[PDB]
């Protein structure tokens, strides 16, 4: 997925993820 | 590349095609329904492009177009000043200059690389707006954020002000 979205999708859910793993 | 006004409008530039009151605008290189006084063959380096919104006369009022109405000859334009107030909506837009998340923690600068490693390089997003350290919204997120200069805080949301007190 090129572009920025597919991209700034990612770093989102990157960090959406890492946040999420945190408070556990 | 710059999609609000600042101070009267000589460099605007962003693409808004109608007056402030719905009427699309004429392009600036055509005759009917009026015949103007600023064509891209005149005042060339001015922007005069495509329909699009300009002050080429250095207008008190700003931007402006000729409407394709033939009853109005020109109007002004909505075109929303930079700087930011409060945010529209969730405020993909946000342009303002608050620097401390919800948590009230400074915000780092997007230029920077610490105290966190982080992908959002303005560079890689021109457009994005990532001035300084300013809380900003690229990545179609609830509201605006940064990466927090708290070691232990990657990034957390602000506390933007809604303009008018999902969206609507």
């Amino acid at each position: 997925k090129l572009t920025a979205d597919a991209e700034l999708q990612r770093l989102k859910n990157e960090r959406h993820e890492e946040a999420e793993l945190e408070r556990l | 590349l710059s999609e609000c006004k600042t101070g009267n409008g000589k460099n605007y530039r962003g693409t808004m095609s109608k007056t402030k009151n719905g009427i699309t605008c004429q392009k600036w290189s055509s005759t009917s329904p009026h015949r103007p006084r600023f064509s891209p063959a005149t005042h060339p380096s001015e922007g005069l492009e495509e329909n699009y919104c300009r002050n080429p006369d250095n207008d008190p009022q700003g931007p402006w177009c000729y409407t394709t109405d033939p009853e109005k000859r020109y109007d002004y334009c909505d075109i929303l000043e930079c700087e930011e107030e409060c945010m529209h909506c969730s405020g993909e837009n946000y342009d303002g200059k608050i620097s401390k998340t919800m948590s009230g923690l400074e915000c780092q600068a997007w230029d920077s690389q610490s105290p966190h490693a982080h992908g959002y390089i303005p560079s890689k997003f021109p457009n994005k707006n990532l001035k300084k350290n300013y809380c900003r919204n690229p990545d179609r997120e609830l509201r605006p954020w940064c990466f927090t200069t708290d070691p232990n805080k990657r990034w957390e949301l602000c506390d933007i002000p809604r303009c008018t007190t999902p969206c609507k």
